[PDB]
Parts: structure tokens; sequence; C-alpha cells
RNA sequence: GGCGCUGCUGCAGUUGAAACGCCCGUAGUUGGCCCCCCGCCGCCACGAGGAAACGGGAGCGCUCCAGGCAGGUUGGA
RNA sequence: GGCUCAGGACAACGGUUGCACCCCCCGUGGCGGUCGCCGGACACCGCUGGCAACCCGGCGCCAAGACGUGCGCGCAAGGGCGGGCCCCGGGCGAGCAGCGUGACGCAGCGACGGCCCGCCCGGGCUUCCGGGGCAUCACCCGGUCGGCGCGGUCGCGGCGCGCCGAGGGCCCGACGCCUGGCGGAGAAUCAGGGUUCGACUCCGGAGAGCGGGCCUGCGAGACGGCCCGCACAUCCAAGGACGGCAGCAGGCGCGGAACUUGCCCAAUGCGCGGCGCGCGGCGGCGCGACGGGGUGCGCGCGAGUCAGGCGGG
């Protein structure tokens, strides 16, 4: 990278995300109706007992595909596994993308897809749909009608193959729609 | 299945093999090794089906015995033995070196060299990789390999080798603007320029290349084997990969009759 | 398999016996051939396995297929180890000093 | 024989699917170790080859302490906590990611050394350090570990407390 | 399986859809006499392979002149027209492979070939003279009656040298 | 196939068989006119990539032929 | 390799993806560092036996490119730490692969040097689109839909188990029932648009009388391998042993309906290595079907007969 880090004057400042993350962590040791304790396999879990804030304390990357990552999941304080850009997954594969569906599952959503077939007999199309399940990370939050993009991953379920990477929001009480991009 | 596959039906054997529909219900299947299956043609048809060396299975194989077909510098033995291409063939009793190269319609022809040619050998460099301890090797299309690999070397790149010390003594960069001919699709056969290379998050990146007369065509780039730089390093058919069409062909092939 | 018989009780017809702590015992059946292994005829007929000579092409037998005796250490057979015993060495040689050529390559790199 | 061929599933709309083959042997299962502590290791034939480390009775391991980077052996002598269930607790049986107490022998002359993890010297002062076991019993015929420390060892000692 | 299960064969004739009908019954006994037909089926062939160069014909009159697929196979279709004799020189164009009759095709029989050179009486006589092996094409004797001979090959129509009539 | 007696192309519904007794109404189907030179679908063209055989199709007198890939520098496009 | 189409309708199958979730013999190309020639014993064979026949017992003298142990320069699996705290070359689109350093362990290769690694063909699973009839089948499902954790697997995954939640599919036809349902490449018909069939040649799947279980091996839930239940048959001194023609010929039965109880591995291919091969080939039966030529012309032929070539194991 040839450049390299112009210069504020509050960076170190603007750096005490590290304590944010410490004391969401200790509160998270005191919540006693989980059964087991949460926290991401990249990170050590010595780091919250120094000061000298030399190290990491949470864990991100970009998937690339010409997609950023977002600032809350930089900047929250989530456990998840299977969120794509603070998991332990992967996306390659087909990225597509639908309308959500339904939104009633936990960190889990319905992704509706809308096609034609043609029939050459009528010379005439007949309207098509599918039903895709997907894991949503905590990251992001959405409701029905918002438009997903979807990307491939390995299992993870059942039914669950793909992983939400961005929405595009929708306004609520629209004209339902075909829409089929 | 419940095991790997040992036999080839004679119309299941790939198209430019040229193999007739008649004269049999079996093929030969190729063996495992320096090439692979769809992408080769066996020893055997080229000796018994081309040049009437032997007229059968049964005497190609005592060829083979004796030890009279040198592949690359090394004899063989093997009737299924995959030869590709830029392999050398070379039989002394007759007095034929050769290198196998594609015509325009994507079959295997046998080129002759000389002394001064059959020394060498051009490899598609297909992947840069890491192996015990962590040491660096190169793999290419003709299952060579090669450790303590000289940096500037990297993917897609075309190497020279030496058939005897099996060390690399040059080396061609694959870029804008390099002799360059194909080896699979329905333009195989054919020689060009690489004149752009178009990439692709994701997905397959495609190569766009003109013959020396002005007429372009599209690959992947899984399909350009580098041969020099705006020169070949090796030689290559009096057709020279210039494609006719159709009625071209159709009065030479009155012509010939004619 | 029906694998039956008894604890040697009455449904019994026919058996196998060893006599211990011997009309009696009067007569003796040869062994019918001889050994045929270098350690072997040696140890049997009192001789080391040490000494550089283990050849012993000696050939009584009592001319009686059954010879050519086994693991019999030669010139030929030592050679011959010798030869793929120094290779395993000389692999190395040029390996190791092939490692200080890349070393070199990358350090004026 | 056990098996986990997904074709004895239904659907995803709960509709009973058919059957179109009989069972294959790529997609066996076996029992699995039941590792109790307190020594076997068997080895078993996997396809292709690929011995496969299987133990019973395990007794000691390899101990991590990382903030101060201390590595011992030691004598594994009670599992306490377990997350799936209390069954595995009861039984001492020796699973990936059960919490366990370790003989404090071995991490005494690191009582020494002042400026360091005071909820870990003074448990050294007693006879037992609490840690987690890493590794997979019935895979790899071993279990080792690191000592706990951060937020995660005050979840375990209050998921402990006398209550 | 046996390798011959891999042959292709094919049926080379196509039958009237009204057979009993008075007006071309007639004149379809009117062709049985002026060549020598043993039966219907060689009229029922002749209207088959008219037919299918018809249809090419059609296929590529539909299409454009400047077009590569006129270029190829209009090209090669007048060149084995008039190579078979069942088109002359002097119509080089597409639209006249329309106006063809079957009688166009019979001309060029062996039949019809000896009876314009006059090697027999009569075409009843070439019939039978033909299958007593008496007549040779080029040097090589030809024991076919429905041969179709190649204005090449036309030149050279004669009595086969090893005959009982040299 | 005849058969436009199954009708997309392309049937019939006053009296031959056939318009729901009527009004409201969701899914569905359909929806005037307007800005051009942006984005996302549909559509049109041209490519790349993957199997032969069959179906077409260039060349070749198994004496013709149903065939076969032959053959006299070749070829199986 | 051969046979068959019974089962199975969001299967399978066809195109189209992926494994940064995997496994693999042979062959090709690499790589090879590992904390003085050993040991006894097995089959063939000798001497004696049991048994109706099936099949075996006891004693003994004898080898290895068979085991076992192992001579050797430390490195198999797994595990702790070693990353950047707007966001973006060993190798990538992608923090992936190596290495270093603290602990464990002692695996594999070595008595004629090979553990190991890339490629290859093959497999497993996997994304998307296509993927029978009935509404006198309108609601359906409850490991069912998602979450956490371990286990098992070559591996991912409700695949399995514990705990938590109440989801998931549906008139764009769910679920259930029926099929004299193998899918595709394809075939029949014929201006154009269409209708119907996909037994069998190639590819893919599935089975070996019907449920199941498994050993050996890189690879099998193998049936010309083994073990048990069921339904059927077979020899037998009555105590016992034993089978699987949906392989090729041939028999029975069924039905309107389908040939020899031949010869050869000479080609084509495969195995191992000059042979073996009911693959595959060559003859026999064969008006299912296809193609060609006669029963005369005005005076010469083919249909048959007998000889010799040619061809053909
Ligand atoms: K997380
Ligand atoms: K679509
Ligand atoms: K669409
Ligand atoms: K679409
Ligand atoms: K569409
Ligand atoms: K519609
Ligand atoms: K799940
Ligand atoms: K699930
Ligand atoms: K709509
Ligand atoms: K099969
Ligand atoms: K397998
Ligand atoms: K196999
Ligand atoms: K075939
Ligand atoms: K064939
Ligand atoms: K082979
Ligand atoms: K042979
Ligand atoms: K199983
Ligand atoms: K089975
Ligand atoms: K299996
Ligand atoms: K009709
Ligand atoms: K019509
Ligand atoms: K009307
Ligand atoms: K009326
Ligand atoms: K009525
Ligand atoms: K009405
Ligand atoms: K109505
Ligand atoms: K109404
Ligand atoms: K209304
Ligand atoms: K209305
Ligand atoms: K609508
Ligand atoms: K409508
Ligand atoms: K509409
Ligand atoms: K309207
Ligand atoms: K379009
Ligand atoms: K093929
Ligand atoms: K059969
Ligand atoms: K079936
Ligand atoms: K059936
Ligand atoms: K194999
Ligand atoms: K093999
Ligand atoms: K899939
Ligand atoms: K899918
Ligand atoms: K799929
Ligand atoms: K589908
Ligand atoms: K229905
Ligand atoms: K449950
Ligand atoms: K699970
Ligand atoms: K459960
Ligand atoms: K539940
Ligand atoms: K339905
Ligand atoms: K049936
Ligand atoms: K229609
Ligand atoms: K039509
Ligand atoms: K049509
Ligand atoms: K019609
Ligand atoms: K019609
Ligand atoms: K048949
Ligand atoms: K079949
Ligand atoms: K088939
Ligand atoms: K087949
Ligand atoms: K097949
Ligand atoms: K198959
Ligand atoms: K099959
Ligand atoms: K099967
Ligand atoms: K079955
Ligand atoms: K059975
Ligand atoms: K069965
Ligand atoms: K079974
Ligand atoms: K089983
Ligand atoms: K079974
Ligand atoms: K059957
Ligand atoms: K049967
Ligand atoms: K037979
Ligand atoms: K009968
Ligand atoms: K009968
Ligand atoms: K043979
Ligand atoms: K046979
Ligand atoms: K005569
Ligand atoms: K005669
Ligand atoms: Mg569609
Ligand atoms: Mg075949
Ligand atoms: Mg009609
Ligand atoms: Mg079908
Ligand atoms: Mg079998
Ligand atoms: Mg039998
Ligand atoms: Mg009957």
């Amino acid at each position: 990278r040839h450049p390299l880090r112009p210069d504020p004057d509050r960076e170190r400042r603007a750096l005490e995300r590290a304590e944010n993350l410490r004391k969401a962590a200790y509160e998270m040791a005191e919540n006693q109706h989980e059964r087991a304790y949460h926290k991401q396999s990249q990170i050590f879990q010595g780091r919250f007992l120094r000061k000298d804030n030399a190290r990491c304390l949470r864990f991100y990357k970009s998937i690339g595909m010409g997609y950023h990552t977002p600032i809350t999941a930089i900047n929250g304080t989530y456990i998840d596994k299977k969120c794509p850009f603070t998991g332990n997954v992967s996306i390659r594969g087909r990225i597509l993308r639908g309308v959500v569906h339904s939104a009633k599952m936990q960190r889990s959503i319905i992704v509706r897809r809308d096609y034609l077939h043609f029939v050459q007999k009528y010379k005439r199309y007949e309207r098509r749909h599918k039903h895709v399940a997907a894991h949503l990370s905590p990251c992001f939050r959405v409701k029905e009608g918002d438009i997903v993009t979807i990307g491939e991953c390995r299992p993870l379920s059942k039914t669950i193959r793909f992983n939400v990477i961005k929405v595009e929001p929708v306004s609520e009480a629209a004209k339902k729609r075909f829409s089929p991009f | 299945a419940r095991g790997v596959r040992k036999h080839l039906k004679r119309l299941n054997a790939p198209k430019h093999w040229l193999l007739d529909k008649m004269g049999g219900i079996w093929a030969p299947r190729p063996t495992n090794g320096p090439h692979g299956l769809r992408e080769c043609i066996p020893l055997i048809l080229i000796l018994r089906n081309r040049l009437h060396y032997a007229n059968t299975y049964a005497e190609t194989s005592m060829i083979l015995q004796d030890k009279n077909v040198l592949i690359d510098g090394k004899p063989r033995t093997d009737p299924t033995f995959p030869v590709g291409f830029m392999d050398v063939f070379e039989i002394p009793k007759v007095h034929k070196t050769f290198r196998v190269l594609y015509d325009v319609k994507g079959r295997f022809t046998l080129v002759p060299i000389q002394s001064n040619e059959a020394g060498f050998k051009l490899c598609r460099v297909q992947k840069i990789f890491l192996g015990d301890k962590g040491m660096p090797y190169l793999s290419t299309h003709d299952a060579r390999t090669i450790r303590f690999p000289h940096p500037d070397i990297k993917t897609n790149d075309t190497i020279k080798i030496n058939l005897k010390t099996g060390k690399i003594d040059e080396w061609y960069k694959f870029d804008i603007g390099k002799i360059v001919m194909v080896t699979g699709g329905r333009n195989c056969g054919r020689i060009g320029t690489i004149q752009a290379i178009d990439k692709h998050m994701g997905s397959y990146t495609m190569i766009r290349m003109k013959d020396t007369e002005g007429t372009e065509f599209l690959t992947r780039l899984c399909n350009v084997f580098v041969i020099g730089n705006d020169s070949p390093a090796v030689a290559i058919p009096t057709t020279k990969g210039i494609r006719p069409d159709i009625i071209k062909n159709r009065e030479l092939r009155l012509r010939s009759i004619a | 398999k029906s694998i039956r018989g008894c604890i040697v009780g009455p449904d019994l017809h026919a058996l196998s016996v060893v006599l211990v702590d011997a009309g009696l015992t009067d007569v003796v059946v040869p062994k019918r051939l001889v050994p045929k292994r270098a350690s072997k005829i040696r140890r049997l007929f009192g001789l080391p396995t040490t000494k550089v000579d283990p050849k012993d092409q000696m050939l009584v037998c009592e001319l009686i297929l059954k010879p050519k005796v086994q693991r019999v250490v030669t010139d030929e057979k030592y050679a011959r180890k010798q030869r793929v015993i120094a290779e395993k060495k000389e692999i190395m040689r040029k390996s190791l000093q092939q490692l200080e050529e890349y070393k070199a390559l990358l350090s004026r790199m | 024989g056990i098996t986990h061929d997904k074709m004895y599933k239904r659907s995803k709309t709960g509709a009973v699917q058919g059957k179109w083959h009989k069972k294959r042997k790529y997609n066996l299962g076996r029992q699995p170790a039941n590792t109790k502590l307190i020594q076997k290791i068997s080895t078993i034939r996997c396809r292709g080859g690929n011995i496969k480390r299987r133990a019973l009775r395990l007794s000691h391991g390899s101990f991590a302490w990382g903030s101060a980077d201390i590595s011992h052996k030691a004598r594994i002598l009670q599992v306490v906590y377990n997350s799936t269930s209390n069954e595995l607790v009861r039984t001492n049986t020796l699973v990936k990611g059960c919490v366990v107490q370790i003989d404090s022998a071995p991490f005494k002359s690191a009582l020494s050394n002042d400026t360091l993890d005071k909820e870990i010297l003074d448990q050294i002062r007693g006879d037992h350090i609490l840690a987690r076991i890493s590794s997979r019993p019935g895979q790899v015929g071993t279990a080792d570990g690191y000592i706990l420390e951060g937020p995660e060892l005050l979840f375990y000692q209050k998921k402990l407390a006398p209550k | 399986p046996r390798i011959s299960r891999h042959r292709n064969s094919s049926k080379t004739y196509s039958t009237p859809k009204k057979p009993f009908t008075k007006p071309r019954l007639d004149a379809e006994l009117k062709l049985c006499g002026e060549y020598g037909l043993k039966c219907k089926r060689e009229i029922y062939r002749a209207r088959y392979m008219l037919a299918k160069i018809r249809r090419t014909a059609r296929n590529l009159l539909t299409l454009d002149e400047n077009d590569i697929k006129r270029r190829f196979e209009g090209a090669a279709l007048l060149r084995r027209l008039h190579m078979l004799g069942i088109l002359d020189e002097e119509k080089d164009q597409l639209d006249y492979v329309l106006g063809l009759r079957i009688e166009d095709i019979f001309k060029r029989r062996l039949q019809s070939v000896i009876v314009e050179s006059k090697l027999a009486k009569s075409v009843h006589h070439a019939r039978n003279m033909i299958k007593a092996r008496h007549i040779s094409v080029g040097g090589q004797i030809v024991n076919i009656p429905s041969y179709m001979v190649r204005i090449s090959n036309t030149s050279r129509v004669a009595i086969a040298d090893t005959s009982s009539l040299a």
C-alpha cells in the first residue's frame, strides 16, 4: 500500500472502543442464564487484562467482491460464528438478490425470488417464485419488503446455504409488486 | 460403479481422436500419467492407426517391448501412454524426430524437427505452491515440477526445459503482446497475439487475440499457451495457425482431386 | 462350522496321542531334508556369523527339489549395498547445496 | 449399520420421502469413545487408510498458561463443568470444551515471578488450577489445553459458586 | 451389443395418399410403357428423390442472395445435378431446380443412354441385355438396370469386350 | 394424420350443446397520455464452454443400392 | 466387463456451480536427514487317521521381493501463543497457506529404500433453472423450521444427542392418493404451430428370491464373498451337508407373441503378461423390418451341377 495513514490528533482518543469491548465482555461474563460462554476463536481473551492497548480485542475481515464492511459489525459486541465479516465462514459461489419474505427466526430470514418461464407452444410467460432461507447477522436489521443481497456459503443447517451481505431498505406500506430482478 | 473405470466404448472416445464407428466395440483407454484423458492421443493410436508401423495391437506391443519409442528423451513401453502437446517424438531406426502440435481443427499433428531442436520442452506454468518445510514448487501442464523457482516466474507463464538435466534455462512472460496458440475450445490450433486480458471477480478471465491477417477471437485464460515473444520458440506447421473458412476448404478439397 | 468332539468321552471314533517320559521306542526316522540358511548352517556346525568370510559353499547334503543357501553375504551383495548407501548421502549433499543457492538468490534480491 | 444419510429425513414441507437405494458404506456412523477420565488409545481404520486414535481412560495432558507463556504437563483431577449436560460432568467424561481441575504442582515455580495474574497465583497456592479441554479425545486420542483467564474465568467461577 | 446394431438403414420410396384415382392411374402405366418398369415402386422412388432436391431448393430460396448457406449449398446442388445430368449447363441458377420432373431423372438410366446411343433395339431389349451382362460402362461391367450414369461416364458406354457379342 | 371434432397459430355459446338470477369483492390477469442521452430486469444479436451416435451437410462409383469413411499429393470440413 | 428395469415422482435425471467442508489405487514428475547380516514358523511334501459324502485332524523334517524386530543425521496427527483496534507477494475476489517459539507424543519409513508431495482418472456431497395424473385429495408437518453445544463422519449439515425458541409449506396447487412411472441423448407422424411414446445400442441411476448385518481392501454395505430371519427347492446309511441363470446356451410355466444345450480368443479391448476372456468375434435358426435383381427378348442368359482359385482361427 503506497499511501500510509494521514494524521489526525484524535485517533488514540477514538481508540476507546477497547474499553467499550472490554466492558461488554465482562457483562457477558456476568450473564448467568446463558449455558456456555461465547467468544471469538480468533482472540486470546488474555488481551482483556492488559492496559497498554497493545493488541486487538475484536476480529474482522473483508469478504471482497466489491463489498465493503459495515461499521456496525466493526464496532459491535455480538458473538456470531456464522457472520461473514466477524465469523468463521466464507463467501464463494453465487450472489443473488431478493425481498425479505419473513423475518421470524433467530438470526435467519426467508428470501423470495421471482422469475419467468417461457412456454413455446403458447408463446407466452408464466410468473414463478421460489423461497430461499438465509442467515442474518446481528449487524443487520431488516423488515418485510427490504431488498437483500445474499451470497453462497457451505451448508449451515438443513435448509440454509446463503448469507446476507447487503440490505437496500424500502419504506413500509408500499404496493407489493412482482419486482423480478 | 464401485470403483475406477478401466474400459472405454468406441463412441464415448473423444471426437478428435478420429476413430471410426465400425471396427470394434472398444477403444484404448489412456493410462494415468503426464497428461489427461481428454487432451491427449495415445502412443498406439499414433503408431498403428497413423503411420502403419504396426498393423495391429499384437505387433505394436513388441515395438514398445524392445524399446523403440523415445518420448521426451526417455523410452516408453505402455501402449496406452498419453502423449500430448509439445511432447517430443523420436524413433531412431527410421530417423524421425517430431514435436506434437495442434492442427487448425483441434487434432494432434507431428511436426518434423532437428537435433538442434529436440533439446528443449515448452511447459505452461500451472501453479506455484509450498510443500515440505516451506519450499516453493512450480507445477506445469505436462505434470513436471521445479523447486526453488526463480521468483520472476509467475503463474500462467511458459518455461523452457532441458530433457536430460531437468532444469529451467529460459522463460517467457504472459503479457499483452505475446505470440500464443490456443489448446482447447473451437479455436484450438490457432495462433495470434495477446491483445486483451479482461478479468472478472469470482469467475473466469477472458482473453482476446488476433491472427496475423486481422481475424480476432476469444477464449478463457486456461487455453492460451505462450510460444514466444513476437517470434515462436518452436516450429509450427505450414498452415501456421490460420484457419480457412468452409468455402475455401471446399475449393481445396475440389483441387486435390482436380 | 460344526467343530464337535468331546472331553475324550464316548462318541470319539479315532484320536491323537503323544508319548512322553518314555514293542516300545527303538526306531529312528532321519531328518528328511537339510537346513538352507547362511546363519543356520554355521550355528549348526558350531560356527560364528561375525567374521568376514560368510561364503560357506561346502556341499555335503548327503547328495539328496532340494541346496542354494540363503542370506550368504558376498562381494556382489556387499558392493551393491554400498552403492545404495553412498547414494543416500549424495542426494543430501546436492540438496543442501541448493538451499544455499536459493538463499543467496533471495538475499541478492 | 448406523448411518447419517439424509434420505431418511423429511423435506422442508414435512412430507415423507421415498426410498431408492440400500444403505451405502460411505455413509456409515460409528459409536463414540465416551473417554473416561483416569490408559488406552485404540486405533480405528478409516476410509482409505487414515489411522484415527480413539481414547479411553486418559490421565494427563499438556496445559498452557498463555498470558505468562508457560506450559507444563499435568494430571487431570476432575471434570467440573460442561455446557451440554450435567450427566457428562457426573461421569467425568472427557469431551472437547469441558472445564477441569488440574494438578498445581507443575506450575508452582511460577508462584515466584510477581506482576502476574493474582487470580492464577492464589489458585496455584492451593492444589489445582481451572482449565478447559481444547482437543477432541475420540478423534485424536489426546486431551490438551490452556488455563482460563479473562471474563471467561469469572464466568465459570460464578457457575461453580456455592449456590 | 453386437457391432451390427449400429448400422444405418432407410426407406427410399413414398406411396401416394389416394391410390384408386383414375386420371393418374392411367398416366402411371404410360410411364411403365415408355420405360421398362417392373412395378410402381420405381416411380415412387423417383418421386422420393425429386422431393428432396425440391425441399432443399425451397429452403435455400427462402434465404438471401449474399448469404453463406446459399453460397455453399446452391453451388453444391447445381454441381451435383449438372454432373448427374439432371440439369444442363445453360441453367446455372437455383430457381431452375423447381421445374424439373421425374422424366429427366429417368433420362439418365443406362436403359436410356444405350437407346440414345442405339446399342439396343428398344428399351425392353435393353433391359434384357443389361441383365445378360452385355453392356459395360468404361471398361467395368455394370449389371444394374437402374444405373445412373454421370455425363463423364456417358462417353464410355459400349458392349463389354468380354461377351459373346464381339 | 385425416380433425379448425381440443382451436397459441385457429372452434362454438339468440333459436342446433353451451353467458353464472343479480350486485360487491381478495388472489390472478390487464391498465390512457407524457421527459432521453442515467441505473436495474425482460427482449434482440454475436460470442465462450461442454458427447459421441442419431438428424442435417461438403468430398468419395461398396458394379448400383440400403451403406461405409473411404481412397489416388490426401481426406473424414 | 455382462444382465435386467423390480423399487423410487421437489427422487433420479439434464444442463449449470462449488468444496476457504472433503477421499483416492495405478501411472507421470518430484522428494528422500528420523529422539553391523538377526529370530521362529506356515503351506506343498513324508508317516499314521475320522467320515455315507461334505470336509478335516496328529506328528516332522525345509525358503523368501513373507512376517516380527529392528542398524539411521529428530519430526506423524493434534494443541498454546505469535494480525491490522476510518474500510479496502508463496497465493487469492476473499486472513488463505507456510514459518517461528513454548509443551506433549513416538507414528510411519529402514534385513534388496520409502514414508511423503503435486498431477491424473474416479468418487462423495453441493448452488441455480427444468423435472407425471387426480380437487369426489384443502389445509399440511412436529427433528417438523431456526439457535447453542458436543459427538460421529473422509467431510459439511437435525446427520445424531442435550438444552432454547415457534417456526416452516400452501389455489404460482401444499399435503395425500394413483401409475400396466427408470431419466436423457432420442423415436413415430408431417406445410406451419403441434400430438404420442421414451423396455433395449451411448451416458447416468438402481438391483441380483425378499428384510437386514458385515469382513477383506485405495476403492464394495459386493451376492459367479461370508452371516442370520422368511418363502422355496437338493443329496443323505437319518447323524448331517447344501443353492441363488435380472451372466451364455437350454428346460419348465405363463402369454396373442421371441432362435443353437455350436466353434474361436485370429481381430476389438481389458487383465495379468502369451496367456486368459460365453467381452467381443465367426458360423446356425430367423418373410419383424430394410435394399437390389428375375420369371424374357427375338435368340442369349441366371437359377442349379461338377472342378480350381480368392477368403476364412
Ligand atoms: K463474532
Ligand atoms: K431467473
Ligand atoms: K426473470
Ligand atoms: K431474472
Ligand atoms: K427467467
Ligand atoms: K403469471
Ligand atoms: K440447523
Ligand atoms: K436444521
Ligand atoms: K403479479
Ligand atoms: K450400472
Ligand atoms: K467407491
Ligand atoms: K477403484
Ligand atoms: K460403441
Ligand atoms: K462401436
Ligand atoms: K489401459
Ligand atoms: K491377444
Ligand atoms: K450404513
Ligand atoms: K445394494
Ligand atoms: K460404499
Ligand atoms: K384431431
Ligand atoms: K391442421
Ligand atoms: K366464437
Ligand atoms: K327450441
Ligand atoms: K342443457
Ligand atoms: K351470467
Ligand atoms: K360458473
Ligand atoms: K359477481
Ligand atoms: K364487481
Ligand atoms: K371491484
Ligand atoms: K396481481
Ligand atoms: K388470466
Ligand atoms: K399484470
Ligand atoms: K384492463
Ligand atoms: K433476451
Ligand atoms: K464422447
Ligand atoms: K437377455
Ligand atoms: K424400473
Ligand atoms: K412397474
Ligand atoms: K483402483
Ligand atoms: K488396473
Ligand atoms: K446440489
Ligand atoms: K440446488
Ligand atoms: K441441485
Ligand atoms: K429444480
Ligand atoms: K387434481
Ligand atoms: K426433540
Ligand atoms: K448440530
Ligand atoms: K435433539
Ligand atoms: K424443540
Ligand atoms: K396437485
Ligand atoms: K412395469
Ligand atoms: K395444439
Ligand atoms: K408440424
Ligand atoms: K413444429
Ligand atoms: K394435426
Ligand atoms: K396438422
Ligand atoms: K429389442
Ligand atoms: K440397458
Ligand atoms: K439405456
Ligand atoms: K450403454
Ligand atoms: K452406461
Ligand atoms: K452407469
Ligand atoms: K446402467
Ligand atoms: K446400483
Ligand atoms: K431388490
Ligand atoms: K436375493
Ligand atoms: K434383495
Ligand atoms: K441384502
Ligand atoms: K449393511
Ligand atoms: K446387506
Ligand atoms: K427381468
Ligand atoms: K426376470
Ligand atoms: K450361444
Ligand atoms: K402357451
Ligand atoms: K400356446
Ligand atoms: K484376441
Ligand atoms: K458368444
Ligand atoms: K447361360
Ligand atoms: K453357372
Ligand atoms: Mg423457467
Ligand atoms: Mg458399444
Ligand atoms: Mg386438430
Ligand atoms: Mg425416458
Ligand atoms: Mg459379480
Ligand atoms: Mg445354469
Ligand atoms: Mg399363449
